[PDB]
DNA sequence: CCCCCCCCCCACCCCCCCCCCCCCCCCCCCCCC
DNA sequence: GGGGGGGGGGGGGGGGGGGGGTTTGGGGGGGGGG
């Protein structure tokens, strides 16, 4: 009745699977042609609630980026033509080949001659609903699509790998048709199909094409693995567009295929026919700071409020009562200054380093834990949990290549970010000394195992410390309150001194706030999910002048887009401040005022202007920066002299 | 070209979607034009696979799962429609698709044979096609407790209601096709693993003979599931009332069903002749005897501990062996030296019918569940008590005609039917006085004997060894029955002269030839011979004259080669062999013919500690025989030391010395 | 395991596995010539979840506080990943020998290069050694809920 | 008593083997005595 | 009616071809000096 090269089926026939395995059904050619038409119809007709076609817009964007990848949201395919979602789950290797051909057809329709830009398209299966942890995978997941959580533990190089390869038989008429290379084994040619016999074989150098390849060791998240167990891992394999989408020491969420293969090594050492396994990745996602044009306009709108700086500073660590100088210093550090280089000759630190020194139970550690959630790139390390190499950088002899390679420490991972060092006073000094270069010269200069190089380490370090003996003692100056020496202390170019003084009207407001915060955080306290989010929003507004979700994107925007300039700053104001601070810092136990503290005033003034999204630094930014630094110096003093110093420096601060 | 095959498979896939499917508004729902699609699929079978001898459609139809995923749903839902309608009395149309589904089931379950006449494509496709039939058999027996079986009987009942004449040729054919359906569903069985012999064997043989598909276990295919589903669909009731009603167009398929029910089941399994744990303890004690035997044949110390025995022979020469047990037992040393030889004599070797008692391993048994055992034994009981003589008369009165055209399969299945039910009724009547030998009286009616004689005579003349073996079994049961009725008593004397002269000679010639054929062939020869000798003795033309025709050396070779399997034989079989030896050696006293070393070897092996059961009744008979045999061998050697050489050889057919060798003056 | 022949696309199935990864010796198709050239059909073949765990002699039972003795244990199916390191467990199952599968000959692997046993055809000149292992069918140790209903529905 | 040091631990030919080919032996069938 | 000779199958031997066979860094434990 119909041409066998064009026979095609109904959708209910596709639901009525009547081959044995799913793959046997997908590979039936009438079913395959039907599936192609089905997915094409899906891409061209699924829409946003605005009526705008989703994959029309995503394809338009794909071509604009010259990308090889199309992010198909699985939930969309589950909403319409859900049988195809089932086949995609149960049989991804066959389905994705079909869907790739369909996606190339769709974009070739959208852009003529996109075959000239890429000869192929890969669909990326986003938003797959079911998720497994690495401990949770089993035989029943073999060849299934999976979505997995883990941290990338070891990432290899970006090697070429064969994709389509004709082979040469060294007997007879040599060429064999193109085999397709997998992620798992070498091609085998049992016999040459021309002479139908054994022989030697070799890669054909004309008709072979390569794709990018990269294995990654993916391992259980330490905030997930249960107690009393070794963390589990799998070798992820990335191909083509997915290489170097992530870097080690970062969480990822991985959509892929859990595939097994024979390996004589595993059978050999285990003594059973036990197969190796991988996750052939289909898509990789890192796991908030991304923002939209309306969010950009929102940032502009709220920034021109003349009170924005204090609304930000109040928003810093909102459930922490008081401590406004800490929140100021944290705000300054988290926005940072502007890094500079004069004619390429003289590079200057843009980062602002902050030390929180003070008594037990004064929220210093919790402030660091807040910043860990709030910054784009950050890492947190405590005391004897750190080592010098674990902090800056380290080297290891790669078990694959047998060559020595670097591996980044905390201050490499937090490059262009902030690094959080708790219990700074109780690290070993043979670890603390490693901080010096990265903290000021913004670099790490390893020379080890033949490797000799300088890495970039553009970090603001925020550190928390207890004074000598156990708590602060304001009868002493700073140099006797703390074991840290003048060089490292001079690098922390704001100091916060935190004291737990008994004070009835402060303690009652604090205690009331802490109790209110505890009940406001209790677990039991436009559908149901959205309704409790709206109550949550009002609870956040109980204490925060701006949302934290907004603040993080605002920070990331201000950091990455805004570069203030010191246009017409009051030089003599700053110079007299530095001259007087230096003169009063002649006290041999005091905080060592140094040229880097003058730069600190300038960096901080830039950071306040950054909070205003301001191209230019105002007098108000510079006055606030001076006031911050002067207060930091004045409170670093034995109380016998603090009143006199306050009176002397008041001429500079009390103009504002 | 294979382009044709993929086009054909695309066509059958499209037809597979045309039949129907589940309706979510789950029930199965027919497609538009569904009757025409079923007819077109029947037409594909005819148009291509039959007319061109291909089986490609029969493969494609299994690939797209039409039988399991459409046809049995159609039949079972139609069964529920008609069942509910019967209680509460456009069926005129839906009846048609039910019938065409039955036609398609009969086609797709149709038995497969491979011969020199089969196309290369057919014999290539044979294995996987058999596997798909096994999946079909599993699904047919399992699905909704096999409700499609009641669908089949209901389709037959809707032409059994009308008059004997009113059943038109189409109605007669429809009933015949229903019988062929039940026959086929019984008949599907795992295929033989058939290997190319051009290329040599590797350093290991075939890794496994298992030819089941992965979604099937052998228990899914076993008789137990057949009995259960046939009982739960009252197929046994349908067959019983059908055979009672016979008063003949369908008679051959109706016989054939009972053959396929009986071909591989042993009658004794239906009779007993903590119980399971008690018998398991008995079994474990029996094999613990073999454990203590091999332990006696095992070193007390580790394998690297071996010193060296030297056997100095009666001559001044020495052999060497490492056996620590042999070091203190020269018997083990001698036999171990013989085991060590790398050389062996090379041995030379040695289809359109199913496996059966004709070719199974002699210890094989169906392990029934007791419910299925009761259901099966009571079904065949009620059949014997109603359907046996009428059916056997109908089909044997057919087979009086057309013997020249009777296909080989048809011959063997008829003979097996005869033998199986005659043997069963004899056994049941030995167990129950309530059961009567007259209930199989049709077996002894003289036309039956004449036909069975014609079958065996023609088969032997044609050298059709398969049908010859079948007729040999049937003759054994005929003689068995004759002996029972001779005791229970006219017709006995009729058959006891009708079997004279050339029939005596023919029966005497099977155990001459039997040594060249399989163990079951030889076993049936021994069984027939024991029956023949007890029959002739019961009568006792001359008794000495007949038994002389048996007591000749190729018969002794056949008995020996049968007895060579002694561990695998059963106690009663060894008893029959040694009763024959008792006759030849003690009674007929032709002792010279058994003074040959093969018997000496075999006697030692079976009397060995690792030979027979110490407690076996057959061991007692062997011991009794061996004592007398050794005494006479000693006596003859004392009288005639030339026999020390003659023991090695066949006896001298040169009479002038042969008489002296035989008797020694 | 289930395999398809390289020179004809027939399928062998239900291949029982020894301690080596085992492939068919003869092709089922009498029209085909093949011995030992196969591709595994992954989707048709059957796998078991498998996990080796190593145990050592219990601390109180070591006769004088010396080095403990060790044993390899195999878990399969639903028993996998129930045990944990440092846990003290009772197992039940079968004591079994395990050959050196490399010495027995294995695809893609060389034979490994006191005594074993020889003469067996698969070894040729080589001689085979055996480990001892325990094939466990059941394991238990001999050494939180955040809602009332999900806890209380477990109580008698 | 505390901190630093330093010590440990770890990452081309020849043999075995297998495949292919050819011959010889043993059985079966037919004819001759 | 039995034994020899001719013809075909099956197994074993022999040959030929092929593949395999220490330094450097880091953390933690353990011991010694201020
Ligand atoms: N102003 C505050 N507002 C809210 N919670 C506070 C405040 N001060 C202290 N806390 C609580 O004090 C607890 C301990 O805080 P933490 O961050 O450890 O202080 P800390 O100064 O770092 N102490 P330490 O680790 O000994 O240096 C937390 O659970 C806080 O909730
Ligand atoms: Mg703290
Ligand atoms: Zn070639
Ligand atoms: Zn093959």
């Amino acid at each position: 009745d119909i041409d066998p090269l064009r026979e095609e089926l109904t959708l209910e026939s596709l639901s009525n699977v009547k081959a044995n395995s799913y793959s046997e059904w997908i590979t039936q050619p009438n079913v395959s042609r039907t599936i192609a038409r089905e997915l094409k119809s899906f891409l061209l007709e699924y829409t946003d609630e605005t009526g705008r076609s989703v994959y029309g817009a995503r394809i338009r964007t794909l071509g604009e980026m010259n990308s090889e990848s199309l992010e198909v949201n699985y939930r969309h395919l589950a909403e319409s033509k859900a049988i195809l979602a089932l086949f995609l789950a149960k049989c991804p290797e066959e389905m994705l080949k079909i869907f790739d051909l369909v996606a190339m057809e769709a974009t070739e329709l959208h852009y003529p001659d996109y075959a000239r830009i890429h000869s192929e398209i890969h669909v990326r299966i986003s938003d797959f609903p079911t998720i497994y942890s690495l401990r949770e995978l089993r035989e029943s997941n073999l060849s299934s699509l999976v979505r997995v959580t883990g941290v990338v533990t070891r990432r290899t190089g970006v090697f070429p790998q064969l994709k389509y390869v004709k082979f040469n038989c060294l007997k007879c008429g040599s060429i064999l048709g193109p085999f397709f290379q997998d992620s798992n084994e070498e091609i085998r040619i049992s016999f040459c199909t021309n002479c139908k016999s054994k022989g030697p074989f070799r890669v054909n150098g004309e008709k072979t094409v390569y794709r990018n390849y990269q294995r990654v060791t993916l391992q259980e998240a330490p905030g997930t693995v249960p107690p009393g167990r070794l963390p589990r891992h799998r070798e992820v394999i990335l191909l083509a567009d997915l290489v170097d989408v992530s870097k080690p020491g970062e969480e990822v969420e991985v959509t892929g295929i859990y595939k097994n293969n024979y390996d004589g090594n595993l059978n050999a050492k285990n003594g059973f026919p036990v197969f190796a396994t991988i996750i052939e990745a289909n898509s990789i996602k890192r796991r908030v700071f991304s923002w939209t044009e309306e969010e950009e306009r929102e940032f502009r709108k709220i920034s021109r409020d003349r009170g924005i700086i204090d609304k930000i500073i109040s928003s810093m660590a909102p459930s922490i009562y008081g401590h406004r100088d800490i929140k100021t210093a944290v705000a300054c550090s988290l926005f940072g200054g502007v890094p500079k280089n004069v004619n390429g000759k003289h590079s200057i630190r843009g980062d602002i380093n902050v030390l929180l020194l003070g008594d037990p139970g004064t929220a210093k550690s919790q402030i660091l834990k807040y910043v860990e959630k709030t910054a784009h790139r950050a890492v947190f390390a405590t005391g004897q949990g750190a080592s010098a190499v674990g902090l800056t950088a380290s080297v290891r002899k790669d078990p694959i290549t047998k060559e020595w390679t670097l591996e980044g420490g905390a201050l490499v991972l937090a490059d262009k970010g902030v690094c959080l060092i708790d219990e700074f006073d109780k690290m070993n000094d043979q670890d603390r000394t490693s901080i010096h270069e990265a903290m000021e010269q913004q670099s790490i200069s390893i020379s080890k195992a033949g490797i000799v190089t300088t890495l970039q380490a553009r970090c603001s370090i925020i550190a928390a410390a207890n004074p000598n003996g156990g708590r602060y003692n304001s009868t002493l100056p700073l140099a006797q309150n703390v074991s840290l020496t003048e060089p490292i202390l001079s690098r922390f170019d704001i100091l916060c001194v935190v004291r737990d003084l008994v004070d009835e009207e402060a303690d009652e407001r604090l205690a009331t706030f802490v109790v209110d915060s505890h009940v406001r955080s209790h677990p039991e306290n436009l559908n149901a999910r959205q309704r409790r989010l709206q109550r949550q929003r009002k609870k956040e507004e109980e204490i925060s002048p701006i949302p934290q979700e907004l603040l993080m994107k605002y920070i990331h925007y201000a950091r990455t887009k805004i570069y203030p300039k010191l246009h017409q700053m009051d030089m003599d104001k700053v110079s007299r401040v530095y001259a007087d601070l230096r003169r009063e810092s002649i006290s041999t136990g005091s905080f060592p005022i140094t040229v880097r503290h003058l730069e600190s005033i300038l960096r901080i003034a830039e950071s306040f202007a950054k909070m205003r999204l301001s191209e230019f630094v105002s007098s108000y930014d510079l006055d606030r920066a001076i006031k911050v630094v002067v207060d930091s110096f004045v409170d670093a003093q034995k109380v016998s002299v603090r009143r006199q110093l306050r009176r002397s420096f008041a001429i500079y601060t009390l103009g504002h | 070209a294979d382009f044709s095959l993929t086009v054909l498979r695309a066509r059958i896939a499209l037809l597979a979607t045309a039949i129907g499917g589940p309706d979510y508004t789950p029930p199965y729902k027919l497609g538009d034009d569904c009757l025409a699609c079923l007819k077109d699929l029947k037409r594909w079978f005819k148009l291509v696979d039959d007319q061109q001898k291909r089986w490609d459609v029969a493969m494609a139809v299994a690939e797209y799962r039409i039988l399991t995923d459409d046809l049995l749903p159609i039949l079972i839902d139609w069964e529920n429609k008609c069942s509910l309608a019967a209680k509460l009395a456009n069926k005129a149309y839906y009846d048609k698709i039910a019938l065409n589904c039955l036609q398609l089931l009969v086609l797709m379950t149709w038995p497969l044979i491979v011969t020199e006449q089969s196309s290369s494509n057919q014999i290539t496709l044979y294995g996987e096609l058999k596997k798909h039939q096994l999946v079909y058999k599993k699904t047919i027996l399992s699905m909704e407790s096999g409700k499609v079986l009641r669908a089949a009987i209901r389709l037959a009942l809707d032409v059994i209601k009308i008059d004997r004449l009113s059943r038109t040729p189409r109605d007669n054919m429809v009933l015949k096709l229903v019988l062929n359906f039940f026959r086929n569903v019984i008949a599907i069985e795992p295929g033989e693993f058939t290997i190319n012999t051009k290329k040599s064997m590797p350093k290991k043989g075939i890794t496994s003979i298992d030819t089941l598909p992965p979604n099937v276990s052998m228990d899914d295919i076993s008789l137990n599931t057949v009995i259960s589903s046939f009982h739960k669909n009252k197929v046994f009731g349908f067959l019983l009332t059908l055979t009672s009603s016979l008063s003949d167009f369908i008679n051959i398929p109706l016989l054939e069903i009972m053959f396929y029910f009986t071909k591989d089941v042993n009658q004794e399994l239906l009779f007993p002749r903590t119980s399971a744990g008690f018998e398991l303890s008995k079994l474990l004690q029996k094999e613990h005897q073999m454990r203590k035997n091999v332990i006696k044949h095992t070193s007390a110390r580790h394998s690297r501990f071996g010193g060296l025995l030297s056997i100095q022979t009666p001559d001044k020469t020495r052999l060497t062996v490492s056996g620590s047990q042999a070091l203190v037992d020269e018997k083990i040393a001698l036999q171990k030296l013989d085991d060590s030889k790398k050389w062996n004599k090379r041995i030379i070797k040695k289809e359109g019918l199913p496996n059966s008692l004709l070719n199974s391993q002699t210890g094989k048994a169906i392990f029934f569940t007791e419910s299925n055992g009761k259901h099966f034994k009571e079904f065949i009981n009620n059949f014997i008590d109603s359907g046996f003589n009428i059916l056997l008369h109908s089909v044997t009165n057919y087979f009086t005609t057309e013997q020249d055209r009777m296909v080989t399969l048809e011959q063997v299945e008829y003979l097996l039917f005869f033998a199986w039910f005659v043997k069963y009724q004899l056994l049941r009547s030995k167990i129950d006085n309530s059961a009567d030998i007259k209930q199989v009286s049709e077996a002894l009616k003289e036309v039956t004997f004449i036909l069975v004689s014609s079958l065996l005579r023609s088969a032997y003349d044609l050298k059709n060894w398969t049908v010859t073996h079948a007729g040999m079994i049937a003759f054994n049961e005929l003689l068995n029955l004759v002996s029972r009725t001779k005791a229970a008593q006219d017709i006995e004397f009729i058959v006891s002269r009708l079997f004279s002269d050339e029939r005596i000679q023919l029966l005497s010639n099977l155990p001459k030839i039997g040594s060249k054929y399989s163990l079951q062939f030889m076993k049936s020869c021994i069984e027939l011979t024991h029956s023949v000798l007890k029959v002739l003795e019961q009568y006792s033309v001359n008794f000495q004259k007949v038994q002389a025709n048996y007591m000749t050396e190729p018969v002794i070779e056949t008995y020996i080669n049968f007895l060579e399997r002694f561990r695998e034989l059963e106690d009663d079989s060894i008893k029959k062999v040694f009763s024959f030896f008792h006759r030849v050696f003690v009674q007929a006293k032709e002792q010279a013919l058994l003074f040959r070393f093969d018997l000496i070897i075999l006697l030692r092996e079976m009397l060995s500690p690792d030979g027979l059961d110490r407690m076996s009744r057959s061991r007692k008979y062997v011991s009794q025989f061996s004592d007398y045999f050794l005494a006479r061998l000693k006596k003859r050697l004392k009288k005639s030391p030339a026999w020390f050489v003659g023991l090695l050889f066949p006896p001298l057919h040169n009479s002038e010395v042969g008489f002296y060798q035989r008797y020694g003056e | 395991a289930s395999f398809t022949c390289d020179m004809c696309r027939a399928i062998v199935d239900n291949v029982e596995q020894s301690f080596k990864y085992t492939e068919p010796t003869f092709c089922p198709n009498p029209s085909c010539e093949n011995r030992a050239f196969w591709t595994l059909n992954v989707t048709r073949s059957r796998f078991l979840d498998w996990q080796k765990v190593r145990i050592q002699e219990n601390a109180n039972e070591i006769p004088t506080g010396s080095m403990p003795r060790t044993l390899d244990v195999i878990l399969r199916g639903d028993s996998v990943e129930r045990a944990k390191p440092g846990d003290r467990c009772k197992f039940t199952g079968v004591e079994i020998v395990v050959p050196d599968v490399t010495q027995l000959g294995l695809p893609g692997v060389k034979p490994s290069s006191n005594s074993g046993v020889t003469g067996l055809r698969s070894l040729g000149v080589r001689d085979l050694t055996y480990k001892i292992s325990f094939l466990a069918c059941h394991v238990i140790s001999i050494g939180n809920e955040r809602d009332q209903e999900v806890f209380l529905n477990s109580l008698s």
